[PDB]
């Protein structure tokens, strides 16, 4: 049993007609102190999977190392490591889910919430969540922490059920996610303006975008708000 | 000579041989014949079950390791049980932890390694059984030949056991033919029974004497015995 020290906030994601999108800001908080700003919380594995992690950062770094080892190991005595026997997004998730549940069962968890986003070899979209309790689930949209409360409602207005997936384009989807990131920056006190976003398309492959920023924010109306009730000036 | 260097597996002979291992191999030759061959869509196992008395059964020579893998044995039955059990666990581990079916080539590597340990350490003994492993994975049909020395080889077809050389030359001849028997199991099996009959001498394959197993594209490893093999005699 432990307690998280350096933490990463929300990880939001969703799937569209040809793939999945996943994003996460670049902050590493230390309680109320916004301590680190160059933190990458999106972990690409191969070119068909991206693992987004929130929660304890030291544990994230540990999971990172676990992931690199998976890749190294899978290549051992594997002439098809970059083909028929390359790591599938579903293998990566099952592995992490197994570790997460084993660790919680030993009462020594990896204090994280994880979303594995990717595209299977047959083209199918893959989006599944696993957390420190070993709990797992799938939905057209997935978000951790604060994003679960504010991002899911927005992303679900785009893809409210399975049938909405084939009707959603990368443009529409990426737009939703980028809007959600801005909302989170407005109401989440542990968020950052800078974030990374990744797209995994069954045709265009893995596109990883770094150093994005929340733009087009509305603050002007703030000048009109004075006092907390009766004050006029 | 030999007598002074064959008291255990931890002793090299003056010419670099390992007699205990060689003697183990001799147990395979004494074993009943079994044949394995594959096309690009299926893999087949044909094994001649040997009986003790005419009041006894014809010992099973094929064990299923998973829905997509299985093998045939020649030699010490108990050792085959130990090795297949190990293979069943390895297949199982792959599914539970990675939600991935074990690659036939990976299984071969695992068996080689498990057998090798029993040839370099004092107190143990080499396995006294030969195995033919067939399976259908993410790279198609596969056939493997396992020897107690720890040597595992991938082939289009082969045979082990007494008079196995018969079936082997036949397959090394029929090669170009059967390797193209795609989409037609009955043909592949018939070709398997034709290779095996090339190692007969004593009797002729009967109904409670023939054992066949197949796996492929849309066929989970299944075993046919008795009446089920009647249409091939």
């Amino acid at each position: 049993t432990q307690q998280p020290i350096v933490t990463g906030t929300s990880v939001i994601s969703m799937k569209y007609d040809n793939g999945v999108i996943i994003a996460a800001d670049n902050l590493g908080s230390y309680g109320s102190l916004l301590r680190f700003n160059g933190v990458e919380r999106l972990i690409p594995v191969g070119d068909n999977t991206v693992v987004g992690i929130s929660g304890d950062i030291s544990d994230m770094q540990h999971i990172e190392r676990l992931l690199k080892d998976l890749v190294t190991e899978n290549a051992y005595d594997n002439p098809l490591a970059d083909a028929e026997e390359a790591l599938e997004p579903s293998y990566i998730f099952e592995y992490l889910a197994t570790v997460m549940y084993q660790r919680r069962s030993k009462m020594n968890p990896l204090w994280n919430a994880i979303i594995v986003a990717g595209v299977q070899s047959n083209g199918d979209q893959f989006l599944r969540y696993v957390n420190l309790l070993g709990v797992t689930y799938s939905s057209p949209t997935l978000a951790t922490g604060f994003g679960a409360h504010m991002a899911n409602p927005l992303l679900r207005k785009v893809v409210d059920r399975e049938s909405d997936i084939p009707k959603t384009t990368v443009q529409v989807a990426e737009e939703a996610i980028v809007n959600a990131m801005r909302v989170l920056y407005y109401r989440d006190a542990r968020s950052s303006r800078n974030f990374s976003l990744a797209i995994i398309d069954k045709n265009t492959g893995l596109t990883f975008k770094k150093n994005l920023q929340v733009e087009n924010m509305k603050w002007d109306f703030a000048k009109d708000i004075k006092g907390y009730g009766t004050q006029k000036i | 000579f030999r007598n002074n260097y064959d008291g255990d597996t931890v002793t090299f002979s003056p010419t670099g041989r390992l007699f205990q291992v060689e003697y183990a191999l001799e147990a395979i030759k004494q074993g009943s014949v079994t044949v394995g061959l594959r096309s690009n869509t299926h893999a087949v196992l044909v094994a001649l079950k040997r009986n003790a008395d005419e009041l006894s059964s014809y010992q099973k020579k094929i064990i299923k390791c998973d829905e997509h893998m299985g093998l045939s044995l020649a030699g010490l039955a108990p050792d085959a049980r130990v090795l297949s059990n190990y293979l069943r666990q390895q297949c199982n581990y792959s599914s539970l932890v990675f939600n991935r079916k074990l690659a036939v080539e990976r299984a071969g590597h695992l068996l080689c390694d498990k057998a090798q340990k029993n040839t370099q350490s004092y107190g143990g003994r080499p396995y006294g059984v030969g195995l033919l492993i067939i399976g259908y994975d993410k790279s198609g049909a596969h056939l493997l030949e396992f020897q107690p020395s720890g040597n595992v080889t991938e082939l289009y077809g082969t045979a082990i056991g007494a008079r196995s050389q018969g079936a082997k030359t036949y397959l090394e001849r029929t090669l170009d033919t059967f390797i193209k028997i795609d989409g037609n199991p009955d043909e592949l099996i018939k070709a398997g029974v034709e290779a095996i009959s090339q190692s007969l001498r004593d009797e002729s394959l009967t109904v409670d004497n023939l054992s066949i197993a197949i796996v492929g594209k849309d066929t989970p490893f299944t075993i046919y015995d008795g009446e089920a093999v009647a249409k091939y005699i």
